[PDB]
RNA sequence: AACUGCGAAUGGCUCAUUAAAUCAGUUAUGGUUCCUUUGGUCGCUCGCCACUUGGAUAACUGUGGUAAUUCUAGAGCUAAUACAUGCCGACGGGCGCUGACCCCCUUCGCGGGGGGGAUGCGUGCAUUUAUCAGUGGUGACUCUAGAUAACCUCGGGCCGAUCGCACGCCCCCCGUGGCGGCGACGACCCAUUCGAACGUCUGCCCUAUCAACUUUCGAUGGUAGUCGCCGUGCCUACCAUGGUGACCACGGGUGACGGGGAAUCAGGGUUCGAUUCCGGAGAGGGAGCCUGAGAAACGGCUACCACAUCCAAGGAAGGCAGCA
RNA sequence: GAAGCAUUUACUUUGAAAAAAUUAGAGUGUUCAAAGCAGGCCCGAGCCGCCUGGAUACCGCAGCUAGGAAUAAUGGAAUAGGA
């Protein structure tokens, strides 16, 4: 419900929130200053992201993350563990002696931030990499891209 | 590997060295310096092998050490110094003089310079930064760290210094239509114009160089080095001007060669 | 030695894996400095490169800043009151990088007593007199006194602040990793961490 | 034990301090009125720019 | 000879281990360390020896011990670019807070708007926090530089108590001082070179008479730490219940180090690669460390295990997968 | 020319980058050759030396780049939440 969930205090470590609030301002409405970055590669900052009010240091707009190296892309197929989604990644193999190809896949665990709100199976998503975030982790979802949705019954 | 390697075998020494296979199992191995390892020529071999003032690395050792050789107007006494790209050696006894650029083949030529022209070299800027007190820098692709340039040098231009100060004499613009040597790659040692650059975010740019003959190739932006103000050159071209002859062609000049000579 | 290597470490299949080399010294580990209040004693560790760390042993004193009047003094540190990690850091009294301490508060009222000239973190006031008083007068000339007075209307300070500065004490956060630095170092807690803070304070107690 | 050769030493030193303060002070000098020209140039092409819109908004 | 410095982490040998491991191509550090070389920087700090401070210890002399070793004890000296300790100069001040006082002001009784300022307290780079504003730069910084408040570890950061070769110049105040060229060595820091380490993507032989694995004792992820050169379940605490698999996970085998390559020879392909180049790993087997920029080093040390040498039986010394 | 592509891929062609050695291959009478990377030309002699080489190709798949767009996959307006 709230934000602050955990046993330590979850901010935005470059915001400095106790900036004299004095009797000149509104009490309310006050709203805190939200730090957001524009990551390159010509990928847009979601809206949710600047105005929203989550705290995620691994998030690549409000986080402390930078994207660099391959971009690449999966379909959805798993969005258990909390902030973490598994995509996964077809591809077809050469085989030299048959001349024919062969059908393979992997996973990879990718961080999900909670700019993209409705994301569901089957999905379509940009991921960047960034540095390790975890033991298995090393990409971060850039851009979500529905697949044959947006209406329903 | 427990540390840093001191040793060099032969055969995986560069292949623009122009070393032979059965004189020896270990090739020169040259120092740290200001220029890499793969894009360098240690005085060892450029003054045994190319110009052949000595027969071995004692007799190299000893006119290295007897204090005249200069590179860059300063005497280096190392056999195995990394004299690289678009240096000055100068030798002020036999009174030589020579400069280190790259032939049509992307291997290191004798070319001998004037001596009004030994004075200065040209360096490519790889770096722009603000030191301490808000003063800026610039590191070129030297280990040249020369402070206070002109505001308008940006990375990848080149600048005109002059030995024995180290100061920036002139400079120009990385910009379309200047003249340009590669040094790096497969076009290595050509020049030509740079007539566009197509920028790609992330990874590499890669410029395309048209030369005289409307030969076009593209290279990447880290093995461009210009060299001229629109057309003419700042520095002596070598035999051959960086345009690159066709196998066929070169084939055709050497036999026209030999039947006048012959 | 102790080792943070990862050839350890299960397969992401689970699968468990080989090591095909003993462990180096580049992976190697060091037991925890487990900094506590006492007096200073710091033991310096020659690191990698050549370089030094600094295991803050015992610390009793660190700099800790005011934030919204941009103060930073050298203060004591009293007491450790909260730790997210674990509680058996606070029932040892360890100096860790996010804990929660309470310090000495006489610098930073010493400032604003110069600053502002208010009395601040007095019970009842007169009883400190021959030195609050000329302290806070001066019997100051006029331009200076208007100054003075243009700093007073700005001078505000939140009710759990003055609650804090009068028990003597203040809750601050350290910011650096005694252990890597030698130092405890930290800000003041205001706000709404402050709340946030007290109400956990609150809760652990009952 | 003090020898005139170790005076000697201690002099250039001494030389080698002021050579190094005089070559800082002429080096910021000359850039300050490279700075000076340069960006002086800067602001009279802004001031160029301001006089192309005052001049494209009166025909 | 000995102290100090440096090197001994390269080279050489072998292929036991090792099956997404190693390794190859690709890419990344905006997530780190880096002796040396090269180029910057080295009066930027206001603060009763400086014409040079202090104590030792080798080699040396001499008295010895032990059966035995590159074993060492006791006594007497003496050095430093070893070990320490510590000025002067620049140095005139400037800048930021503090402000007793003094002057010109609406003036009328005041409200006054501007100015000077005595006295104090701090100042440079590096470190560790916190705040403010937005000189250069990237595709993208919580970058670089700036401003402020402080801090700055006694197993304690810089701010030269070092050494050669030429020997010259100024003298009034006054001839006894003061100045000077070229190096060597040295340095905290920045860049550079040589790298190293950790990561991204794709790629490996046979086996199902191996079909479900992993997860108490970290397995997958989250939050806060600890440690580390840094990113990370690397480790800890508290949570969540994840993660992988017939597109063959997991397990087992290999008479498996990987690759560049080699043999065969229509086109396809099948075998081989211990072996001179590159990468890895190991030094009888495991484990743990010191020193250093760099080693978990073995022509370093410590311990256990297995072999094994000398002994006067108290002890001592070992490591050819270097060349013979 | 700053920006973007009215889907995104596979495919195909091009361009960069894929160590050297080995292989293919150019030049060169090791006395021939296997090799090697060398060599060749005038001296009536000052000649106080001249010319020239040490190419090129290939380097699977994966990754990067620019043209094509047939073939093959895929996507957009049906409770219109359409342009
Ligand atoms: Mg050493
Ligand atoms: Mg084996
Ligand atoms: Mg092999
Ligand atoms: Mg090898
Ligand atoms: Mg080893
Ligand atoms: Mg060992």
């Amino acid at each position: 419900a709230d934000i602050q969930t955990e046993r330590a205090y979850q901010k935005q470590p470059t915001i400095f929130q106790n900036k004299k609030r004095v009797l000149l301002g509104e009490t309310g409405k006050e709203k805190l200053p939200r730090y957001y970055k524009n990551i390159g590669l010509g990928f847009k900052t979601p809206k949710e992201a600047i105005e929203g009010t989550y705290i995620d240091k691994k998030c690549p707009f409000t986080g402390n993350v930078s994207i660099r190296g391959r971009i690449l892309s999966g379909v959805v197929t798993k969005m258990k563990m909390q902030r973490t989604i598994v995509i996964r990644r077809d591809y077809l193999h050469y085989i030299r002696k048959y001349n024919r190809f062969e059908k393979r896949h992997k996973n990879m665990s990718v961080h999900l931030s909670p700019c993209f709100r409705d994301v569901q199976i089957g999905d379509i998503v940009t991921v960047g990499e960034c540095r390790p975030l975890s033991k298995t982790v090393r990409f971060n979802v850039l851009k979500v891209t529905k697949a044959a949705g947006t209406k329903k019954q | 590997a427990r540390g840093p390697k001191k040793h060099l075998k032969r055969v995986a020494a560069p292949k623009h060295w122009m070393l032979d296979k059965l004189t020896g199992v270990f090739a020169p191995r040259p120092s740290t310096g200001p220029h890499k390892l793969r894009e360098c020529l240690p005085l060892i071999i450029f003054l045994r092998n190319r110009l052949k003032y000595a027969l071995t690395g004692d007799e190299v050792k000893k006119i290295c050490m007897q204090r005249f050789i200069k590179i860059d107007g300063k005497v280096r006494t190392d056999i195995t110094y990394p004299a690289g790209f678009m240096d000055v050696i100068s030798i002020d006894k036999t009174g030589e003089n020579f400069r280190l650029i790259y032939d049509t083949k992307g291997r290191f030529a004798v070319h001998r310079i004037t001596p009004e022209e030994a004075k200065y070299k040209l360096c490519k800027v790889r770096k722009i930064f603000v030191g301490t007190k808000g003063i800026p820098h610039l590191v070129t692709h030297d280990a040249r760290t020369i402070r206070y340039p002109d505001p308008l040098i940006k990375v990848n231009d080149t600048i005109q210094i002059d030995l024995e100060t180290g100061k920036i004499t002139d400079f120009i613009k990385f910009d379309t239509g200047n003249l340009c040597m590669v040094t790096g790659g497969a076009n290595l040692g050509r020049i030509g114009v740079i007539t566009n650059r197509e920028r790609h975010p992330g990874s590499f740019d890669v410029v395309h160089v048209k030369d005289a003959n409307g030969n076009s190739f593209a290279t990447r932006l880290s093995n461009i080095f210009v060299i001229g103000k629109g057309n003419k050159p700042w520095i002596s071209l070598p035999r051959g001007k960086g345009i690159r002859l066709t196998i066929a062609e070169e084939r055709d000049k050497r036999l026209a060669a030999k039947q006048s000579s012959g | 030695g102790i080792s943070r290597d990862n050839w350890h470490k299960r397969r992401k299949t689970g699968g468990k894996r080989k090591p095909y080399h003993k462990k180096r010294k580049y992976e190697l580990g060091r037991p925890a400095a487990n900094t506590k209040i006492g007096p200073r004693r710091i033991h310096t560790v020659r690191v990698r490169g050549g370089n030094k760390k600094y295991r803050a042993l015992r610390l009793d004193v660190g700099n800790f800043s005011w934030g919204s009047e941009c103060c930073t003094r050298k203060t004591r540190i009293i007491d450790v009151v909260y730790n997210a990690s674990n509680n058996e850091l606070v029932r040892t009294k360890t100096l860790v990088k996010n804990c929660i301490v309470l310090i000495d508060s006489t610098p930073y009222r010493q400032w604003y007593e110069s600053h502002y000239a208010l009395p601040l973190g007095r019970k009842k006031g007169a009883k400190l007199t021959p030195e609050e008083e000329e302290i806070l007068n001066k019997k100051r000339s006029k331009k200076i006194q208007k100054k003075y007075d243009e700093r007073k209307k700005n001078a505000k300070i939140s009710s759990l602040l003055e609650e804090q500065f009068q028990q003597g004490k203040l809750l601050a956060c350290i910011a650096s990793r005694p252990g890597q630095c030698g130092r405890a170092d930290g800000y003041v807690l205001e706000g709404k961490e402050l709340e946030f803070y007290l109400r956990k304070i609150k809760a652990r107690k009952g | 034990l003090v020898t005139p050769r170790v005076l000697q030493h201690k002099r250039r030193r001494i030389a080698l301090k002021k050579q190094r303060t005089k070559k800082n002070k002429e080096e910021a000098a000359e850039y300050a009125k490279l700075l000076a020209k340069r960006m002086k140039e800067a602001k009279e092409k802004r001031q160029e720019q301001i006089a192309k819109r005052r001049r494209l908004s009166s025909l």
